[PDB]
């Protein structure tokens, strides 16, 4: 479970801490959702791949930064991405993913496949209660939203997931990005 | 200066410099004479078309080379090393733009191509490049950025170069009267003008412009 | 693969000394069309040089001939039809002439750059005219270079040949006065040329047969 | 679901914009109509394997416009098409798509396969509810038709693709060939 | 050649020593609070778009170089650097020791002045940084292959004035601002206030970063 | 070796031809009948099995050819030439074109012209093959690479005797007999020679008899 | 690669002169222990001697140090260490002495035998602990021979150290006498010294206060 | 190495064939009774187990050979013609013609005198077999690579003379015994030789023990 | 790698050159038993004679020694533990002295037909009685060559041995009447009856000065 809620002002992130294998519950705190310098990515799935998948685009994001004179945009980085999932069709990192930054274009928010499809949409959600979580985004979703009150749907709409999905559970982190502060 | 070490490429003379190097760069002052010039309103860069023969394809013949839609340059010298060199250039460029669907920075394509000219100015069975290049775009967000490639794998940004055959008489011409308050038709006009201190229309001519971000050719 | 003081690659033009040593070879492009033409030398009364070939199709539309050594620019040929048709098999397109001379320049730049190989020793004259908007010639040094010429010719005869076609050269022409003036810049007999043309109305390359170059070679 | 008409005037291609994996419905706008240069592409099926090959193509279409110094007709960036698909037979990129343009020949509208199969048609629709939008083609269609007829027969055909097919439906894109226009 | 003198020297080894004493002067200092290292920028031509030409390279957030002797040699050495550093922290998520990240450069070094058919690098580095917490660390390539860790040094034309410079006022204390004074008084045309490109890395916050073009005015201007 | 002098000949390709110079004297007639092709067998020493030395090989059954130079050059020359032959063969399941397969042998010895530490070849090569229902043709290789198709040729150290002699007395049709009869006189002697034909009604090229070449060798 | 009419190989002879211009380094063995140490000479005053390296621990027990040239023994340290730390890997046991200069002076002869490579001009002496069987160093030479040596040194005062061994080494030592013993044959703090002890099985090198008060006693 | 002298001849064959006119004598007849070839061994120190030096190598059950010049050339040959005759009987559970085996090996040394850093063999290899058919059959290999099939020959110090000794009185036939007493009387002690015979009654080739040598010197 | 006109190469005679300015090795045959041994002279007084090794152990049944340069015979004799040990891998069974000798043999062959490689300046002499007969004993010399010897020896005082084994053999000895004939021409030794290689130990030597 994982959910991003693009605004006016910026792009929200949030996701559980929760992994379960089978019907066990092993760890109360894992971390699903991971910064990267203005950028920050959430995804869904086996940890490993998201956490590697953390880890390369990291070193990525330095190797263009440190190679030409401009910082990276949101784009660049997501058809990036959208590249390294690509190459390794035949054994693909099973992940779904959600890319969030702000560009000088503006707020972009991106959804990505375990083959590497890119998505631009307003609104959504990874995972297991996915499906639950953007019944609640349906409901209560505008484009002219503040930072804080997307907060806010994030905690209703994550709770909702907490309460009917048998994956996730309790452990909210939550990423806000305006440009000045991440 | 002790010219007894002029064997092969890979030997140092004991100044220290490379004499096949500077041997590479005899042949680009025997090149034809290539003319760039930036300013702030753009880009231009042109080459001089010389008819060794009546029965030449003067506007046929192609010199100026688009490396991508925002992006072109010249080479003088050789014209196979400069022209295998110019297709590395627009592979690189176009697997910059199918990675990051992003045009490409002018740093990482003189970059790459300045470090294959190191590549074979260090290995022993290869003979250097006898080409200089000099490549102008302005698809960066800033303003123009021109480089130049010397065969050593130099990189030297400038205002203002032309090298060939006449290219010290036009490097003076453009110290004489050169200024960055400036606009693009009196940019090409300079060009031209610091090729005739070396025609009806034997001499190819291409510009960048900043207000609409790419390149074209005359 | 050493750069002498004043920079110019001696091996590459003793290389050029070996194509001026090489039979006379013509290629002319005008207004109609394009003719490529090559001396057929009879050094000996037993040679088959009626079967010999210097005239070389690369496909249907283009064709080219070569100067120099025979050993060097038939390897060539061999790299120029594998490329024109590989363009063939990926686009089902004719192929355009800059870049089938682009990359066989490329190997001759490849064999000027690297240690223990001997640069080629030919230079090549190609002219095809599929491409809809005019014709096309251009020639390949061994340093890699091209040059598009309008009309020239390379050989022993070499510059007799270039100052005759700077002599009356028509720009406007017949595809029968543009081959009247390619055999009229080589001067033969009978079994002592082979001729090419290409045609821009049917877009195809074909070389002269037997009793049809002699028909139009008694004219002059 | 993806709908080309061929026209005198022109070619008019129409797609979905909706995505589902599974029963669920990850994505209101997924970009499945793509401009590339002089002319444009629209396939169903994977997401990742559509837009990897409009990049591919995008770069290799710029790769024989710089080369040899002229544009690029529609049978051969088809053929190109056709190669790059059939080369990867063991690991097929799983889309069918529409290709779409106009040359001096005329306008040209193409099918491919996964394989790479070429085929030259005049109407034809792709992917879940393609056998609803033929259909509706195969009611109404003419030769002779007007570039923005031809419009509103691709809106009345993807709608009744949208009420008839659980995989498409919401906004779709048009690209008449070039004019866009979203209704 | 690589082959050996009868003294045991290897003179192309020393005569690419002599091609970096032909190179531009660049200067490293290392004192008990963070890391100055920073570069001539001379104009040969009126022509020379010189506060856009690059000498100082960053490798890492923490680590940067400059290099003198020839341009092409150390910048595909450059390139290995940052491959390899990039590497290390794609596999501990750790920042790069200094001695890891010089000891490959200088094992490529080593590996170009042992095998016949390569030009050894006509190029040396002078590498700072912050590592992890301590002090700083500041290190040299040399094209035989041989570290030198230095508290302070300068090599191009003017290294050895600088070298004597240096070793006249070398302060113990470091400040925030004597740091750089100390190296902006080792470079010796008067100077120009765009002309000459200076990098820092400082302890308190550890990280690397050139000086902008406004704080190249202002601190060349107390001089 | 690899190096082009000023005037633009390669010296270790004419000092090759002058290895074939000296070789024995190899001889290859074409007519409208067909093709015969032999080869002098001189004897150095009197322990040498003249009747087991090979010179005439046979590449298939429509082309054989022979060599002059060095013997060991050719032979290595030759079984390429055959490989490449029984695999045009098993491709296209059809008798294979002269002028491809001297076009790979040729190609053969222009790349060993053109690399570094390689040696050119030191060995001349005369192909007689009737192809498929067509005129049969005749090709000579020479080590720089190059093609001369030819009516009739001899190379060797009497190879100019022989050539003037074609030279003199070569017309274009005549039968079987009076062309081996031609080779045996350009050739200048009882028994030490290897002949070959390829005849034109039965497709096909065959070797020594001993029997019709005692009796065509009395005329 | 090319022997001379008497048999010897001049480049190899060539690169012993080599460690011969090296800095004077010291390996001595006792039945009390392993002590090996290595000057430190100080050619600028701005040089970090306080951290510049010359005893390297190639493991836990097995320490040695290098004459020459730096980045030849250096480069050949890299090796000894991944050799080592493969037999660990492959026995989990430590590693036979024998084996580790074996395949390190291997390396050697495999750079004295083919063409294209120049041979390392560095000499290397290894000591540890190994077993039980008192204790064990060896010396590398560029030809690929092993010397197994009670106690020498190498480098420019190599030889004045050698005849000062020569004089005064005695079996009955301490480990505190075999450290005294290197450092009188060396003639504050600009020397480094490692040693190894056979009643804990390990290396140490020496920190700043041991070898100082170590050199203030005698 | 690898350059043409202007006349056309390689020297550094010639050089190698020098080096196996230095060789000890090595003796190869063959006659229309079987194939005897024999090798001296000559003892320059007194301390040499020369009853366990070998010279006569085995190649097939029907083929074998002896060598000159060098040792270990003509052994490393040795070996590469054991690998190729092993992998035609595994292919076709046949025995080997001998213009095979001895065209396999002489390849390998046209390719050793044919590239630029290698040095060419130094030895010439005598072979002697009997296959299924042809009966008396011999072969000697030089260094350029060629081919002489000889009746009986003799290469090393003392070549020349055991050459124009069998050069001297010889017919075609005879027993092998005196094939054998052939070839001694052309070596001009008991364990001096080693001698090794194949005869075509059982188409094999034993060994002579030295028991049976004893027996053929005093007689 | 180039043929002098006479016909000889002249690096491997200068190689040859390279083992006569070796060490004594020595190496006899007897009908009864191995004995080879090689002398270990101390150039310094700090080099621990007793440490240093010139007498290696191929197989079970196999030790030879060398003369010449150390490194070039030693990575020869890691060639030729591992094609002992690969021969009894793939067999089970002890490995002939004919092939080990003759691989040695042919890598010194390989190393001196290519151009960018030196040649071994090493020779060898290898004994091994496992073999169903009697004992073997073999010479490599570098270029390639088999000698098969009852007794040698080499390096500086390689002819004064030389002659006197020369001067006073014998068929039948003991293994001590063919250690003391070594000693004498002047340890390692393989005994027939038990078929192995055995090695003394710093005591037996002890034996021999006094006795």
């Amino acid at each position: 479970t994982a959910i991003g809620i693009k605004t006016k002002d910026g792009v929200v992130l949030a996701a559980e801490r929760r992994l379960s294998y089978g019907d066990f519950v092993l760890s109360k705190s894992a971390r699903k959702v991971f910064k990267l310098g203005r950028f920050g990515i959430a995804g869904a799935g086996i940890v490993g791949d998201i956490q590697t998948l953390t880890r390369i685009m990291n070193v990525e994001i330095k190797y263009y930064e440190m190679y030409n004179s401009r910082k990276i945009s949101a784009r660049a980085a997501a058809k990036l991405l959208s590249v390294i999932l690509y190459q390794n069709k035949v054994l693909p990192y099973i992940s779904e993913l959600l890319f969030g930054g702000v560009d000088e274009d503006g707020p972009k928010l991106f959804i990505l496949d375990p083959i590497g499809s890119l998505i631009e949409d307003s609104y959504a959600a990874v995972g297991s209660g996915a499906r639950v979580a953007i019944g609640v985004l349906e409901a209560e979703y505008n484009e002219s939203l503040t930072s804080e009150a997307a907060k806010e749907l994030a905690i209703k709409s994550m709770k909702s997931a907490v309460e009917r999905d048998v994956m996730s559970g309790d452990g909210i982190d939550i990423l806000i990005i305006n440009k000045n502060n991440i | 200066a002790a010219m007894g070490y002029d064997r092969a490429i890979t030997i140092f003379s004991p100044d220290g410099s490379l004499y096949q190097v500077d041997y590479a760069f005899e042949a680009v002052k025997r090149g034809w004479t290539t003319l760039g010039v930036k300013t702030k309103s753009g880009v231009v860069l042109l080459a001089e078309k010389r008819k060794a023969t009546q029965l030449l394809d003067v506007d046929g013949i192609e010199k100026i080379f688009m490396l991508d839609d925002h992006v072109g340059c010249t080479f003088a010298g050789l014209a196979s090393d400069g022209r295998i060199l110019i297709d590395y250039a627009r592979s690189q460029a176009l697997q910059h733009r199918l990675i990051y669907d992003e045009p490409i920075s002018i740093e990482y394509l003189t970059k790459v191509i300045s470090d294959v000219k190191q590549a074979y100015t260090q290995h022993g069975g290869v003979r250097p490049f006898g080409v200089a290049l000099i490549v102008g775009g302005i698809d960066k967000g800033k303003q123009p950025k021109l480089l130049m490639t010397e065969p050593s794998g130099q990189f030297m940004p400038y205002y203002a170069v032309a090298i060939g055959q006449g290219g010290y008489t036009a490097t003076e011409y453009l110290e004489k009267n050169y200024k960055e308050d400036l606009d693009i038709q009196s940019t090409i006009l300079l060009a031209l003008r610091a090729l005739m201190a070396t025609n009806y229309s034997s001499v190819e001519i291409g510009y960048a412009d900043v207000d609409s971000g790419t390149f074209k050719k005359l």
